[PDB]
Protein backbone atom coordinates (compact mmCIF):
# COMPACT_ATOMS: atom_id res chain seq x y z
CA UNK A 1 0.00 0.00 0.00
CA UNK A 2 0.89 3.70 -0.17
CA UNK A 3 0.31 6.91 1.77
CA UNK A 4 0.21 9.41 -1.10
CA UNK A 5 -3.11 8.06 -2.39
CA UNK A 6 -4.59 8.40 1.10
CA UNK A 7 -3.80 12.09 1.65
CA UNK A 8 -6.56 14.61 1.01
CA UNK A 9 -6.05 17.66 -1.22
CA UNK A 10 -5.41 19.94 1.76
CA UNK A 11 -2.93 17.46 3.24
CA UNK A 12 -1.40 17.12 -0.22
CA UNK A 13 -0.82 20.87 -0.50
CA UNK A 14 0.50 21.02 3.06
CA UNK A 15 3.01 18.23 2.47
CA UNK A 16 4.27 19.88 -0.73
CA UNK A 17 4.50 23.33 0.88
CA UNK A 18 6.36 21.90 3.87
CA UNK A 19 8.73 20.15 1.47
CA UNK A 20 9.72 23.37 -0.31
CA UNK A 21 13.49 23.82 -0.70
CA UNK A 22 15.06 27.09 0.46
CA UNK A 23 16.14 29.87 -1.87
CA UNK A 24 19.93 29.64 -2.08
CA UNK A 25 22.23 32.65 -2.40
CA UNK A 26 24.85 33.20 -5.10
CA UNK A 27 28.55 34.02 -4.69
CA UNK A 28 27.88 37.16 -6.71
CA UNK A 29 29.61 40.36 -5.72
CA UNK A 30 28.58 43.45 -7.75
CA UNK A 31 32.24 44.41 -8.21
CA UNK A 32 33.45 43.14 -11.58
CA UNK A 33 30.81 42.67 -14.29
CA UNK A 34 30.19 39.22 -15.80
CA UNK A 35 32.32 37.51 -18.43
CA UNK A 36 30.92 34.47 -20.24
CA UNK A 37 32.98 32.35 -17.83
CA UNK A 38 32.27 34.12 -14.53
CA UNK A 39 28.49 34.26 -14.98
CA UNK A 40 28.26 30.59 -15.94
CA UNK A 41 30.64 29.88 -13.07
CA UNK A 42 28.22 31.44 -10.60
CA UNK A 43 25.19 29.71 -12.11
CA UNK A 44 26.93 26.32 -12.13
CA UNK A 45 27.89 26.72 -8.47
CA UNK A 46 24.32 27.77 -7.67
CA UNK A 47 22.62 25.01 -9.67
CA UNK A 48 24.92 22.36 -8.19
CA UNK A 49 23.92 23.41 -4.67
CA UNK A 50 20.24 23.62 -5.63
CA UNK A 51 20.37 20.02 -6.85
CA UNK A 52 21.25 18.74 -3.38
CA UNK A 53 18.08 20.32 -2.00
CA UNK A 54 16.01 19.09 -4.95
CA UNK A 55 17.05 15.47 -4.42
CA UNK A 56 16.02 15.67 -0.78
CA UNK A 57 12.91 17.61 -1.82
CA UNK A 58 11.95 14.83 -4.24
CA UNK A 59 12.09 12.35 -1.36
CA UNK A 60 9.51 14.54 0.39
CA UNK A 61 7.15 14.40 -2.59
CA UNK A 62 4.27 11.98 -1.81
CA UNK A 63 4.72 8.71 -3.71
CA UNK A 64 8.32 9.27 -4.81
CA UNK A 65 9.65 7.21 -1.90
CA UNK A 66 7.48 4.25 -2.89
CA UNK A 67 9.32 4.06 -6.21
CA UNK A 68 12.48 2.02 -6.76
CA UNK A 69 15.94 3.56 -6.42
CA UNK A 70 16.41 3.08 -10.17
CA UNK A 71 13.14 4.83 -11.05
CA UNK A 72 13.86 7.73 -8.71
CA UNK A 73 17.21 8.28 -10.43
CA UNK A 74 15.56 8.23 -13.86
CA UNK A 75 12.86 10.76 -12.94
CA UNK A 76 15.40 13.18 -11.45
CA UNK A 77 17.85 12.73 -14.33
CA UNK A 78 15.09 13.63 -16.78
CA UNK A 79 13.47 16.57 -15.00
CA UNK A 80 16.18 18.26 -12.90
CA UNK A 81 16.60 21.22 -15.26
CA UNK A 82 12.83 21.56 -15.68
CA UNK A 83 12.41 21.76 -11.90
CA UNK A 84 15.24 24.29 -11.63
CA UNK A 85 13.64 26.42 -14.35
CA UNK A 86 10.08 26.46 -12.97
CA UNK A 87 11.58 27.37 -9.61
CA UNK A 88 13.55 30.15 -11.28
CA UNK A 89 10.46 31.35 -13.15
CA UNK A 90 8.47 31.32 -9.90
CA UNK A 91 11.07 33.40 -8.03
CA UNK A 92 11.21 35.98 -10.83
CA UNK A 93 7.42 36.26 -11.03
CA UNK A 94 7.17 39.65 -9.31
CA UNK A 95 10.31 40.98 -11.02
CA UNK A 96 9.22 41.97 -14.56
CA UNK A 97 12.03 41.87 -17.12
CA UNK A 98 14.32 40.16 -14.62
CA UNK A 99 15.33 36.64 -13.62
CA UNK A 100 15.89 36.04 -9.91
CA UNK A 101 18.50 33.27 -9.92
CA UNK A 102 19.19 34.32 -6.34
CA UNK A 103 18.05 37.15 -4.02
CA UNK A 104 21.48 38.69 -4.58
CA UNK A 105 21.60 37.70 -8.25
CA UNK A 106 19.13 39.51 -10.50
CA UNK A 107 19.90 39.13 -14.21
CA UNK A 108 18.56 41.26 -17.05
CA UNK A 109 17.89 40.42 -20.70
CA UNK A 110 21.07 42.27 -21.67
CA UNK A 111 23.23 40.27 -19.26
CA UNK A 112 24.19 36.90 -20.73
CA UNK A 113 26.83 34.13 -23.49
CA UNK A 114 26.27 33.01 -27.08
CA UNK A 115 22.80 31.45 -27.07
CA UNK A 116 21.66 32.51 -23.61
CA UNK A 117 19.35 35.34 -24.69
CA UNK A 118 17.06 32.88 -26.46
CA UNK A 119 16.67 30.85 -23.26
CA UNK A 120 16.35 33.98 -21.11
CA UNK A 121 13.49 35.32 -23.24
CA UNK A 122 11.57 32.06 -23.00
CA UNK A 123 12.17 32.05 -19.24
CA UNK A 124 11.04 35.68 -19.00
CA UNK A 125 8.00 34.87 -21.13
CA UNK A 126 7.10 32.01 -18.78
CA UNK A 127 7.48 34.32 -15.78
CA UNK A 128 5.29 36.92 -17.48
CA UNK A 129 2.73 34.18 -18.11
CA UNK A 130 2.62 33.18 -14.44
CA UNK A 131 2.14 36.84 -13.53
CA UNK A 132 -0.85 37.32 -15.83
CA UNK A 133 -2.38 34.08 -14.56
CA UNK A 134 -1.75 35.17 -10.97
CA UNK A 135 -0.20 31.79 -10.14
CA UNK A 136 -0.60 30.75 -6.50
CA UNK A 137 2.07 29.01 -4.43
CA UNK A 138 -0.28 26.08 -3.92
CA UNK A 139 -0.56 25.63 -7.69
CA UNK A 140 3.18 26.07 -8.20
CA UNK A 141 4.20 23.29 -5.81
CA UNK A 142 1.69 21.00 -7.53
CA UNK A 143 3.06 21.76 -11.00
CA UNK A 144 6.65 21.24 -9.86
CA UNK A 145 5.73 17.82 -8.44
CA UNK A 146 3.86 16.94 -11.63
CA UNK A 147 7.02 17.63 -13.64
CA UNK A 148 9.02 15.31 -11.38
CA UNK A 149 6.64 12.37 -11.84
CA UNK A 150 5.65 13.01 -15.45
CA UNK A 151 8.78 14.08 -17.34
CA UNK A 152 10.29 10.59 -17.25
CA UNK A 153 7.22 8.37 -16.98
CA UNK A 154 7.14 7.34 -20.65
CA UNK A 155 10.90 6.82 -20.90
CA UNK A 156 3.95 3.53 -13.60
CA UNK A 157 0.31 2.90 -12.75
CA UNK A 158 1.19 4.13 -9.27
CA UNK A 159 2.89 7.21 -10.72
CA UNK A 160 -0.18 7.92 -12.84
CA UNK A 161 -2.22 7.34 -9.69
CA UNK A 162 -0.30 10.04 -7.83
CA UNK A 163 -0.54 12.26 -10.91
CA UNK A 164 -4.32 11.88 -10.88
CA UNK A 165 -4.23 12.82 -7.19
CA UNK A 166 -2.31 16.01 -7.95
CA UNK A 167 -4.89 16.82 -10.63
CA UNK A 168 -7.66 16.50 -8.05
CA UNK A 169 -5.58 18.67 -5.73
CA UNK A 170 -5.32 21.42 -8.36
CA UNK A 171 -9.05 21.38 -9.14
CA UNK A 172 -9.82 21.45 -5.40
CA UNK A 173 -7.73 24.62 -5.04
CA UNK A 174 -9.47 26.30 -7.98
CA UNK A 175 -12.91 25.38 -6.64
CA UNK A 176 -11.88 26.90 -3.32
CA UNK A 177 -10.69 30.00 -5.18
CA UNK A 178 -14.26 30.51 -6.40
CA UNK A 179 -13.74 29.52 -10.03
CA UNK A 180 -16.64 28.03 -11.98
CA UNK A 181 -16.39 24.52 -13.43
CA UNK A 182 -15.38 25.71 -16.90
CA UNK A 183 -12.92 28.18 -15.37
CA UNK A 184 -11.27 25.33 -13.47
CA UNK A 185 -10.86 23.23 -16.62
CA UNK A 186 -9.45 26.18 -18.56
CA UNK A 187 -6.98 27.18 -15.85
CA UNK A 188 -6.01 23.53 -15.35
CA UNK A 189 -5.38 23.28 -19.09
CA UNK A 190 -3.46 26.57 -19.08
CA UNK A 191 -1.14 25.43 -16.28
CA UNK A 192 -0.31 22.08 -17.88
CA UNK A 193 0.31 23.60 -21.31
CA UNK A 194 3.06 25.71 -19.76
CA UNK A 195 4.85 22.52 -18.71
CA UNK A 196 5.22 21.70 -22.40
CA UNK A 197 7.15 24.95 -22.79
CA UNK A 198 9.21 24.33 -19.66
CA UNK A 199 10.12 21.01 -21.26
CA UNK A 200 11.11 22.91 -24.40
CA UNK A 201 13.32 25.34 -22.47
CA UNK A 202 14.92 22.42 -20.63
CA UNK A 203 15.86 20.63 -23.85
CA UNK A 204 17.25 23.89 -25.23
CA UNK A 205 19.03 24.58 -21.95
CA UNK A 206 20.38 21.04 -21.77
CA UNK A 207 21.92 21.37 -25.23
CA UNK A 208 23.56 24.63 -24.15
CA UNK A 209 25.15 22.89 -21.16
CA UNK A 210 26.48 20.05 -23.32
CA UNK A 211 27.88 22.72 -25.64
CA UNK A 212 29.56 24.40 -22.68
CA UNK A 213 30.94 21.06 -21.46
CA UNK A 214 32.69 19.97 -24.66
CA UNK A 215 34.04 23.49 -25.13
CA UNK A 216 35.67 23.16 -21.70
CA UNK A 217 34.57 26.66 -20.71
CA UNK A 218 33.81 26.68 -17.00
CA UNK A 219 34.18 23.27 -15.29
CA UNK A 220 30.90 21.61 -14.33
CA UNK A 221 30.51 19.97 -10.93
CA UNK A 222 30.73 16.18 -10.71
CA UNK A 223 26.98 15.89 -10.12
CA UNK A 224 26.03 18.26 -12.95
CA UNK A 225 28.21 16.20 -15.29
CA UNK A 226 26.27 13.08 -14.30
CA UNK A 227 22.87 14.74 -14.71
CA UNK A 228 23.95 16.10 -18.10
CA UNK A 229 25.36 12.78 -19.34
CA UNK A 230 22.01 11.08 -18.69
CA UNK A 231 20.53 13.13 -21.54
CA UNK A 232 23.38 12.32 -23.96
CA UNK B 1 26.58 7.53 -9.24
CA UNK B 2 26.29 10.63 -7.05
CA UNK B 3 22.53 10.86 -7.58
CA UNK B 4 22.29 7.23 -6.45
CA UNK B 5 24.13 7.98 -3.21
CA UNK B 6 22.37 11.23 -2.29
CA UNK B 7 19.01 9.51 -2.78
CA UNK B 8 19.61 6.41 -0.66
CA UNK B 9 21.05 8.14 2.42
CA UNK B 10 20.35 7.94 5.15
CA UNK C 1 -15.34 32.99 -35.73
CA UNK C 2 -13.70 30.20 -33.72
CA UNK C 3 -15.13 31.49 -30.46
CA UNK C 4 -18.65 31.49 -31.90
CA UNK C 5 -18.66 27.78 -32.78
CA UNK C 6 -20.08 25.30 -30.29
CA UNK C 7 -18.19 22.22 -29.10
CA UNK C 8 -19.96 20.06 -31.69
CA UNK C 9 -19.23 22.54 -34.49
CA UNK C 10 -15.64 22.73 -33.23
CA UNK C 11 -15.19 18.96 -33.47
CA UNK C 12 -16.90 18.72 -36.86
CA UNK C 13 -14.69 21.48 -38.28
CA UNK C 14 -11.50 19.80 -37.08
CA UNK C 15 -12.67 16.37 -38.24
CA UNK C 16 -13.44 17.86 -41.66
CA UNK C 17 -10.06 19.57 -41.91
CA UNK C 18 -8.11 16.38 -41.19
CA UNK C 19 -5.20 15.82 -43.59
CA UNK C 20 -5.18 12.57 -45.60
CA UNK C 21 -2.96 9.60 -44.83
CA UNK C 22 -0.27 9.72 -47.51
CA UNK C 23 1.61 6.76 -48.95
CA UNK C 24 5.36 6.18 -48.99
CA UNK C 25 7.39 5.67 -52.15
CA UNK C 26 6.75 2.04 -53.12
CA UNK C 27 16.30 -0.62 -45.13
CA UNK C 28 19.69 1.02 -44.65
CA UNK C 29 20.26 4.47 -43.17
CA UNK C 30 20.20 6.36 -46.47
CA UNK C 31 17.18 4.60 -47.98
CA UNK C 32 15.04 4.93 -44.86
CA UNK C 33 15.74 8.61 -44.29
CA UNK C 34 15.17 9.15 -48.00
CA UNK C 35 11.68 7.67 -47.75
CA UNK C 36 10.88 9.56 -44.55
CA UNK C 37 12.17 12.88 -45.88
CA UNK C 38 10.04 12.45 -49.00
CA UNK C 39 7.03 11.50 -46.88
CA UNK C 40 7.39 14.27 -44.29
CA UNK C 41 7.85 16.86 -47.04
CA UNK C 42 4.53 15.89 -48.65
CA UNK C 43 2.80 15.83 -45.26
CA UNK C 44 3.94 19.38 -44.49
CA UNK C 45 2.07 20.71 -47.53
CA UNK C 46 -1.14 19.12 -46.23
CA UNK C 47 -0.43 20.29 -42.67
CA UNK C 48 -0.10 23.90 -43.81
CA UNK C 49 -3.47 23.66 -45.54
CA UNK C 50 -4.89 21.85 -42.52
CA UNK C 51 -3.69 24.63 -40.21
CA UNK C 52 -5.50 27.21 -42.34
CA UNK C 53 -8.69 25.23 -41.77
CA UNK C 54 -8.17 25.35 -38.00
CA UNK C 55 -10.65 27.76 -36.32
CA UNK C 56 -8.79 30.86 -35.16
CA UNK C 57 -5.58 30.20 -37.07
CA UNK C 58 -6.70 32.25 -40.07
CA UNK C 59 -7.42 35.26 -37.86
CA UNK C 60 -3.75 35.46 -36.90
CA UNK C 61 -1.22 37.52 -38.85
CA UNK C 62 0.91 35.88 -41.55
CA UNK C 63 4.01 36.17 -39.34
CA UNK C 64 2.31 34.51 -36.36
CA UNK C 65 0.96 31.71 -38.55
CA UNK C 66 4.50 31.09 -39.80
CA UNK C 67 5.96 31.14 -36.29
CA UNK C 68 3.45 28.62 -34.92
CA UNK C 69 3.96 26.14 -37.77
CA UNK C 70 7.74 26.45 -37.55
CA UNK C 71 7.59 25.67 -33.83
CA UNK C 72 5.27 22.67 -33.87
CA UNK C 73 5.58 21.06 -37.32
CA UNK C 74 7.53 18.05 -36.05
CA UNK C 75 5.26 17.74 -33.02
CA UNK C 76 2.25 17.67 -35.34
CA UNK C 77 3.84 15.06 -37.61
CA UNK C 78 4.69 12.96 -34.55
CA UNK C 79 1.26 13.02 -32.90
CA UNK C 80 -0.13 12.09 -36.31
CA UNK C 81 2.36 9.23 -36.56
CA UNK C 82 1.56 8.13 -33.01
CA UNK C 83 -2.18 8.17 -33.74
CA UNK C 84 -1.78 6.20 -36.99
CA UNK C 85 0.29 3.59 -35.16
CA UNK C 86 -2.22 3.17 -32.32
CA UNK C 87 -3.76 -0.06 -33.61
CA UNK C 88 -0.35 -1.39 -34.64
CA UNK C 89 1.40 -2.10 -31.30
CA UNK C 90 5.19 -2.30 -31.51
CA UNK C 91 4.96 -0.82 -35.00
CA UNK C 92 5.08 2.72 -36.36
CA UNK C 93 2.71 3.33 -39.27
CA UNK C 94 4.61 6.08 -41.07
CA UNK C 95 2.54 5.14 -44.11
CA UNK C 96 0.05 2.35 -44.89
CA UNK C 97 2.78 0.80 -47.06
CA UNK C 98 5.60 1.74 -44.68
CA UNK C 99 5.38 -0.07 -41.34
CA UNK C 100 8.57 0.29 -39.29
CA UNK C 101 9.70 -1.87 -36.37
CA UNK C 102 11.78 -1.00 -33.31
CA UNK C 103 14.60 -3.12 -34.73
CA UNK C 104 14.41 -1.13 -37.97
CA UNK C 105 15.25 2.04 -36.04
CA UNK C 106 18.61 0.54 -35.12
CA UNK C 107 20.25 1.03 -38.53
CA UNK C 108 20.18 4.79 -37.96
CA UNK C 109 22.40 6.17 -35.20
CA UNK C 110 20.32 7.75 -32.44
CA UNK C 111 16.95 6.89 -33.95
CA UNK C 112 16.10 3.75 -31.98
CA UNK C 113 15.74 5.97 -28.90
CA UNK C 114 13.21 8.18 -30.67
CA UNK C 115 11.36 5.09 -31.91
CA UNK C 116 10.82 3.78 -28.38
CA UNK C 117 9.48 7.13 -27.18
CA UNK C 118 7.07 7.23 -30.13
CA UNK C 119 6.01 3.63 -29.51
CA UNK C 120 5.48 4.39 -25.82
CA UNK C 121 3.27 7.36 -26.69
CA UNK C 122 1.23 5.18 -29.05
CA UNK C 123 0.95 2.58 -26.31
CA UNK C 124 -0.22 5.30 -23.92
CA UNK C 125 -2.95 6.40 -26.34
CA UNK C 126 -4.05 2.78 -26.77
CA UNK C 127 -4.32 2.29 -23.00
CA UNK C 128 -6.28 5.53 -22.64
CA UNK C 129 -8.50 4.55 -25.57
CA UNK C 130 -7.87 7.91 -27.26
CA UNK C 131 -10.74 8.99 -29.50
CA UNK C 132 -10.40 10.58 -32.93
CA UNK C 133 -12.38 13.56 -31.69
CA UNK C 134 -9.92 13.94 -28.82
CA UNK C 135 -6.95 13.55 -31.16
CA UNK C 136 -7.94 16.40 -33.48
CA UNK C 137 -8.32 18.67 -30.45
CA UNK C 138 -4.87 17.77 -29.11
CA UNK C 139 -3.23 18.34 -32.49
CA UNK C 140 -4.85 21.78 -32.78
CA UNK C 141 -3.68 22.59 -29.26
CA UNK C 142 -0.09 21.75 -30.23
CA UNK C 143 -0.40 24.08 -33.22
CA UNK C 144 -1.60 27.06 -31.17
CA UNK C 145 0.30 26.47 -27.93
CA UNK C 146 3.82 25.29 -28.82
CA UNK C 147 4.90 28.69 -30.13
CA UNK C 148 2.67 31.04 -28.14
CA UNK C 149 5.23 32.04 -25.50
CA UNK C 150 8.00 32.59 -28.04
CA UNK C 151 6.07 35.68 -29.14
CA UNK C 152 -1.76 36.31 -27.80
CA UNK C 153 -5.07 36.84 -26.00
CA UNK C 154 -6.95 35.46 -29.00
CA UNK C 155 -4.76 32.35 -29.19
CA UNK C 156 -5.31 31.75 -25.47
CA UNK C 157 -9.05 32.23 -26.06
CA UNK C 158 -9.10 29.61 -28.83
CA UNK C 159 -7.06 27.31 -26.58
CA UNK C 160 -9.74 27.72 -23.91
CA UNK C 161 -12.37 26.87 -26.53
CA UNK C 162 -10.62 23.63 -27.46
CA UNK C 163 -10.36 22.87 -23.74
CA UNK C 164 -14.12 23.40 -23.41
CA UNK C 165 -14.49 21.15 -26.45
CA UNK C 166 -12.29 18.45 -24.92
CA UNK C 167 -14.30 18.37 -21.69
CA UNK C 168 -17.53 18.36 -23.71
CA UNK C 169 -16.47 15.15 -25.47
CA UNK C 170 -15.68 13.42 -22.17
CA UNK C 171 -18.90 14.72 -20.61
CA UNK C 172 -20.76 13.21 -23.56
CA UNK C 173 -18.79 9.97 -23.19
CA UNK C 174 -20.29 9.45 -19.73
CA UNK C 175 -17.27 10.34 -17.60
CA UNK C 176 -17.84 11.93 -14.19
CA UNK C 177 -16.51 15.38 -13.29
CA UNK C 178 -13.30 14.19 -11.63
CA UNK C 179 -12.83 11.66 -14.44
CA UNK C 180 -12.96 14.54 -16.91
CA UNK C 181 -10.34 16.55 -15.01
CA UNK C 182 -8.02 13.56 -14.72
CA UNK C 183 -8.32 12.48 -18.35
CA UNK C 184 -7.82 16.06 -19.55
CA UNK C 185 -4.69 16.35 -17.40
CA UNK C 186 -3.43 12.99 -18.66
CA UNK C 187 -3.81 14.07 -22.30
CA UNK C 188 -2.10 17.43 -21.82
CA UNK C 189 0.81 15.84 -19.95
CA UNK C 190 1.50 13.67 -23.01
CA UNK C 191 1.96 16.84 -25.07
CA UNK C 192 4.95 17.64 -22.85
CA UNK C 193 6.51 14.35 -23.97
CA UNK C 194 5.62 15.01 -27.60
CA UNK C 195 7.59 18.25 -27.31
CA UNK C 196 10.51 16.27 -25.88
CA UNK C 197 10.48 13.81 -28.78
CA UNK C 198 10.26 16.73 -31.21
CA UNK C 199 13.35 18.44 -29.80
CA UNK C 200 15.20 15.12 -29.90
CA UNK C 201 14.10 14.41 -33.46
CA UNK C 202 14.93 17.97 -34.48
CA UNK C 203 18.48 17.51 -33.20
CA UNK C 204 18.61 14.22 -35.10
CA UNK C 205 17.56 15.90 -38.35
CA UNK C 206 20.20 18.57 -37.75
CA UNK C 207 22.85 15.84 -37.68
CA UNK C 208 21.47 14.75 -41.05
CA UNK C 209 21.95 18.23 -42.50
CA UNK C 210 25.47 18.30 -41.05
CA UNK C 211 26.35 15.19 -43.06
CA UNK C 212 24.74 15.83 -46.46
CA UNK C 213 20.25 12.38 -47.70
CA UNK C 214 19.31 15.76 -49.21
CA UNK C 215 16.56 17.47 -47.21
CA UNK C 216 13.88 19.32 -49.17
CA UNK C 217 13.93 23.11 -49.43
CA UNK C 218 10.79 23.32 -47.29
CA UNK C 219 12.16 20.97 -44.64
CA UNK C 220 15.43 22.92 -44.52
CA UNK C 221 13.47 26.10 -43.79
CA UNK C 222 11.37 24.47 -41.06
CA UNK C 223 14.58 23.03 -39.63
CA UNK C 224 16.52 26.31 -39.73
CA UNK C 225 13.75 27.95 -37.70
CA UNK C 226 15.08 26.02 -34.69
CA UNK C 227 18.59 27.51 -34.99
CA UNK D 1 11.37 35.18 -47.85
CA UNK D 2 10.40 31.63 -46.85
CA UNK D 3 8.51 29.02 -48.87
CA UNK D 4 6.10 28.65 -45.95
CA UNK D 5 4.85 32.15 -46.79
CA UNK D 6 3.56 31.08 -50.21
CA UNK D 7 1.90 27.87 -49.03
CA UNK D 8 0.06 29.79 -46.30
CA UNK D 9 -1.16 32.33 -48.86
CA UNK D 10 -2.08 29.83 -51.58
O1 LIG E 1 17.94 27.63 -10.78
C1 LIG E 1 18.75 27.65 -11.87
C2 LIG E 1 20.09 27.73 -11.71
C3 LIG E 1 20.87 27.73 -12.82
C4 LIG E 1 20.35 27.65 -14.08
C5 LIG E 1 21.27 27.67 -15.28
C6 LIG E 1 22.39 26.69 -15.14
C7 LIG E 1 23.66 27.17 -15.29
C8 LIG E 1 24.72 26.34 -15.16
C9 LIG E 1 24.48 25.03 -14.88
O2 LIG E 1 25.56 24.21 -14.75
C10 LIG E 1 23.22 24.53 -14.73
C11 LIG E 1 22.17 25.37 -14.86
C12 LIG E 1 20.53 27.63 -16.63
C13 LIG E 1 19.71 28.84 -16.93
C14 LIG E 1 18.55 28.41 -17.83
C15 LIG E 1 18.86 27.21 -18.87
C16 LIG E 1 20.43 26.80 -18.93
C17 LIG E 1 21.35 27.31 -17.82
C18 LIG E 1 22.16 28.46 -18.37
C19 LIG E 1 21.35 29.66 -18.66
C20 LIG E 1 20.43 30.00 -17.56
C21 LIG E 1 19.00 27.57 -14.21
C22 LIG E 1 18.21 27.57 -13.12
O1 LIG F 1 5.04 11.32 -40.17
C1 LIG F 1 6.37 11.53 -40.01
C2 LIG F 1 7.26 11.45 -41.05
C3 LIG F 1 8.57 11.65 -40.81
C4 LIG F 1 9.02 11.93 -39.53
C5 LIG F 1 10.47 12.20 -39.22
C6 LIG F 1 11.23 12.83 -40.36
C7 LIG F 1 12.10 12.12 -41.16
C8 LIG F 1 12.79 12.71 -42.17
C9 LIG F 1 12.60 14.03 -42.35
O2 LIG F 1 13.24 14.74 -43.32
C10 LIG F 1 11.77 14.74 -41.55
C11 LIG F 1 11.08 14.15 -40.56
C12 LIG F 1 11.31 11.18 -38.42
C13 LIG F 1 10.59 10.51 -37.32
C14 LIG F 1 10.48 11.33 -36.07
C15 LIG F 1 11.78 11.85 -35.59
C16 LIG F 1 12.60 12.47 -36.66
C17 LIG F 1 12.63 11.71 -37.95
C18 LIG F 1 13.62 10.56 -37.80
C19 LIG F 1 12.96 9.19 -37.24
C20 LIG F 1 11.34 9.22 -37.03
C21 LIG F 1 8.13 11.98 -38.52
C22 LIG F 1 6.80 11.78 -38.76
Amino acid sequence: NSLALSLTADQMVSALLDAEPPILYSEYDPTRPFSEASMMGLLTNLADRELVHMINWAKRVPGFVDLTLHDQVHLLECAWLEILMIGLVWRSMEHPGKLLFAPNLLLDRNQGVEGMVEIFDMLLATSSRFRMMNLQGEEFVCLKSIILLNSGVYTKDHIHRVLDKITDTLIHLMAKAGLTLQQQHQRLAQLLLILSHIRHMSNKGMEHLYSMKCKNVVPLSDLLLEMLDAHR
Amino acid sequence: KILHRLLQDS
